[PDB]
């Protein structure tokens, strides 16, 4: 041996949307240390169970630097589910979510599973992006959307388990 | 140019086909190399964190044990 | 009729270039993946140490209190 599946996932988005905490909360680390700041890549493993089976999730978190342009394509191209992540505290993050959707469409694969993750939903008092307007983006592009707090610990575990179910249901279809 | 266009559109068509065939090969080996880099870098991160955690795990025990004596001196 | 030939290599001309440009890229990949993998691996290593270092630095200073700050308890 167990596991019995391996999903490769990717986190992408504007810097400081909190991509990296969103991870660190899912993978369950006790600590803050990461290489995202300095390198622009970090990585985490977590196996979960879904309808009984072991599912190993490899989660890459990418931060765009052009420094490693080639390598990070390799992650896009090889990714099974990618989470697009904005800050509801910040518009352009949300505006860019389209831009990323480009990359994903342009650099990544033709059937990839996709999920818009509206992060920091906890801090409503600094809230510039309406959720309603969040869902509409998603629905336009026919992708799932979800509001999320790496810090209040809201919907992060669900966001992943949901994306993992979506990956598996697709693969079980090719029995 | 009936024989010129019926000839060249065989060579030109082949070029696109030759490359089509050449593309899959080029893109096959780019995906193959990318997996191998995935699993390589997967291991390096996994260790790098593994190492760094243990350097922090001890730092906590030492500092933890110091709060165990540091509060009783500041209590009095 | 006489415009159907112009519809082919207006299209083809734009097609050939596409693939020919695709490969130019797809060929440099194996070297970039390596020439990146390296940089990464270094960066990883470098940072990996820095983190472990800091951790230890603080294991020291938070143990010199157990020998010098406990001596302050032994001197009071
Ligand atoms: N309030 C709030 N702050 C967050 C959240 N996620 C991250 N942050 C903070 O926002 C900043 C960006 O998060 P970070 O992990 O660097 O994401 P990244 O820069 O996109 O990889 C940091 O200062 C985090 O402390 C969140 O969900 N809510």
């Amino acid at each position: 041996k167990t596991y019995d599946y391996l999903f490769k996932l990717l986190l992408i988005g504007d810097s400081g949307v909190g991509k990296t905490c969103v991870l660190f909360r899912f993978s369950e680390d006790a600590f803050n240390s990461t290489f995202i700041s300095t390198i622009g890549i970090d990585f985490k493993i977590r196996t979960i169970e879904l309808d009984g089976k072991r599912i190993k999730l490899q989660i890459w978190d990418t931060a765009g630097q052009e420094r490693f342009r080639t390598i990070t394509t390799a992650y896009y191209r090889g990714a099974m589910g990618i989470m697009l992540v904005y800050d509801i505290t910040n518009e352009k993050s949300f505006d860019n979510i389209r831009n990323w959707i480009r990359n994903i469409e342009e650099h990544a694969s033709a059937d990839v599973e996709k999920m818009i993750l509206g992060n920091k939903c906890d801090v409503n008092d600094k809230r510039q992006v309406s959720k309603e307007r969040g869902e509409k983006l998603a629905l336009d592009y026919g992708i799932k959307f979800m509001e999320t707090s790496a810090k209040a610990n809201i919907n992060v575990e669900n966001a992943f388990f949901t994306l993992a179910r979506d990956i598996k249901a697709k693969m079980d279809k090719k029995l | 140019g009936y024989e010129r266009l019926k000839e060249e559109l065989a060579k030109a068509q082949r070029e696109l086909k030759l490359k089509d065939e050449e593309c899959e090969r080029l893109s096959k080996v780019r995906d193959q190399l990318g997996q191998e880099l995935e699993e390589l870098t997967a291991s390096l991160f996994e260790e790098a964190h593994k190492m760094v955690r243990e350097a922090n795990i001890k730092q906590a025990t030492a500092e933890k044990q110091l709060k165990e004596a540091q509060g009783k001196i500041d209590v009095l």
